[PDB]
């Protein structure tokens, strides 16, 4: 699984582990998916025929 | 001992150094400890008015240095 949303750029060799649903801006989410409320955890679905 | 981190409420990573008079316990587990913080997930773990002890703790490049 891979990331696409985060609120900051990480320092080198840093290990903040957080898999919560992230805001896309200043709109609050409170753990509810929707507009401006996106999951960062995506997948590539690795097949040998790609 | 000393306890480090950002939030320290069993949410994200939190350092812990405890001297229990025999060893020096160093853990990075996020889990809670004794409810009153006194002496009677673990990706890194390390076990080893007359007195003045001086320490310097710094954190550079993901490295925690103790003098
Ligand atoms: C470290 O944690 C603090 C929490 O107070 C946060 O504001 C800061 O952005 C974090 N640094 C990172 C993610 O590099
Ligand atoms: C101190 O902590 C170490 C690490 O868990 C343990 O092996 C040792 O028995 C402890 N000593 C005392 C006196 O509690
Ligand atoms: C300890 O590890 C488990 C397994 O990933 C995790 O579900 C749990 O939240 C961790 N405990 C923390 C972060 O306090």
């Amino acid at each position: 699984l891979y990331r696409l949303f985060r609120k900051s750029n990480l320092k080198p060799f840093e290990r903040d582990i957080s898999t919560e649903i992230y805001q896309a801006g200043n709109k609050p989410c409170n753990g509810v998916a929707g507009f401006n409320c996106y999951f960062p955890l995506r997948s590539y679905s690795f097949r040998p025929t790609y | 001992g000393w306890i480090f981190g950002t939030t320290l409420d069993s949410k994200t990573q939190s350092l812990l150094i405890v001297n229990n008079a025999t060893n020096v316990v160093i853990k990075v587990c996020e889990f809670q400890f004794c409810n009153d913080p006194f002496l009677d997930n673990c990706t890194f773990e390390y076990v080893s008015f007359k007195n003045l002890r001086e320490f310097v703790f710094k954190n550079i490049d993901g490295y925690f240095k103790i003098y």
